[PDB]
């Protein structure tokens, strides 16, 4: 039985515009395992998107935290975006530092 | 406090090649310790906590062969439940299996769990008495039959009351500033107004380990469970984790409502509301 | 340390 992906944007830190942060896309609640996590700077693939392991919680959920380094501006769009068979299409989610 | 030894393991099929891939993760108290992934260059058991880095290449080499026959057994496993379920060729299949020990506070035993998902579904668990299993469906009732007769419960609470527990007593203590340590949530409220006299008052817990947490929102003394806006816990990466808890409210009202946040690191449940 | 399975399902 097909899931869809839940996806937090978010920060390590909290933000302050030109300081070292670390970027983080948090997914949640997908089957089958099988997933695609990009990380997007004004629509551009993030360079270095370190993926962790996948996990699942004791209820079966999978679960897996995407993240990267970078330093928050006010003037660039922050995504995180996720391929997953149970959509047709991807999902975007954008960050939104209030959140 | 009490604690708890997790390996998560995972082995999905997939349309078109040989074998499917086999994940099993290792969480000490809800904290990765151990990883291994077939997908690797070189599969291998590898340490994902600095403390557990000081074992040994004998033990890394044991728990690899484990990890190898696992994947065996998955592959084995998977084959099997195709011809239950009477699923034909291909399709993306999951098998998924839990098993660890919980200590309490005093160190002992308080529970084991051995126990088995396919396709997300469970499958097979075997009960607390750690000597009877419980089976989901028709299926898992063959899946039952054939390890009573094998034994294999036996075997399983052989691991979960010995080695399962003697190795989360060495790996607390190797690791002891880390896992036995708590992180008290960092805790504030940051404000947004929005339609018509109407601001958000967002309530923040930073920084917290372990994950379990609970916030809640107050008004006048009456706690506030509906209108109110939450959010799932979230790792913040470098072992804390995140959650918030929103509500509306109206401008003016700020000093009316308060927030709760409900810790274990908490000496006490902590209060406040918007700082202008 | 990790459990291993012994019977197949």
């Amino acid at each position: 039985i097909q899931k869809t992906p839940q996806i937090q944007v978010y920060s390590r830190h909290p933000p302050e515009n030109g300081k070292p942060n670390i970027l983080n896309c948090y997914v949640t609640q997908f089957h089958p395992p099988h997933i695609e996590i990009q990380m997007l700077k004004n629509g551009k693939k993030i360079p270095k998107v370190e993926m962790s392991d996948m996990s699942f919680s004791k209820d079966w959920s999978f679960y897996i935290l995407a993240h990267t380094e970078f330093t928050p501006t006010e003037t660039d769009t922050y995504a995180c975006r996720v391929k997953h068979d149970s959509m047709a299409e991807p999902k975007t989610v954008y960050w939104d530092r209030d959140m | 406090g009490p604690h708890s030894m997790r390996y998560f393991e995972t082995a999905v099929s997939r349309p078109g090649l040989e074998e499917p891939r086999y994940i099993s993760v290792g969480y000490v108290d809800n904290k990765e310790f151990v990883r291994f992934d077939s997908d690797a260059e070189n599969p291998r058991y590898e340490p994902r906590a600095p403390w557990m880095e000081q074992e040994g290449p004998e033990y890394w080499e044991r728990e690899t062969q484990k990890a190898k026959g696992q994947e065996q057994w998955f592959r084995v496993s998977l084959r099997n439940l195709l011809g239950y379920y009477n699923q034909s060729a291909g399709g993306s299949h999951t098998l998924q299996q839990m098993s660890g020990c919980d200590l309490g506070s005093d160190w002992r035993l308080l529970r084991g769990y051995l126990q088995f998902a396919y396709e997300g579904r469970d499958y097979i668990a075997l009960n607390e008495d750690l000597k009877t299993w419980t089976a989901a469906d028709m299926a898992a009732q063959i899946t039952r039959r054939k390890w009573e007769q094998s034994g294999a419960a036996e075997h399983y609470k052989a691991y979960l009351e010995g080695e399962c527990v003697e190795w989360l007593h060495r790996y607390l203590k190797n690791g002891n500033a880390t896992l036995l340590r708590t992180d008290s949530p960092k805790a504030h409220v940051t404000h947004h107004p929005r339609s018509k006299g109407e601001v958000t008052l967002r309530c923040w817990a930073l920084g917290f380990y372990p994950a379990d947490i609970t916030l809640t929102w107050q008004l006048n003394g009456e706690e506030l469970t509906q209108d109110m806006e939450l959010v799932e816990t979230r790792p913040a990466g470098d072992g804390t984790f995140q959650k918030w808890a929103s509500v509306v409210v109206p401008l003016g009202k700020e000093q009316n409502y308060t927030c709760r946040v409900y810790h274990e690191g908490l000496p006490e449940p902590l209060t406040l509301r918007w700082e202008p | 340390k990790a459990v291993y399975n012994l019977a197949t399902m």
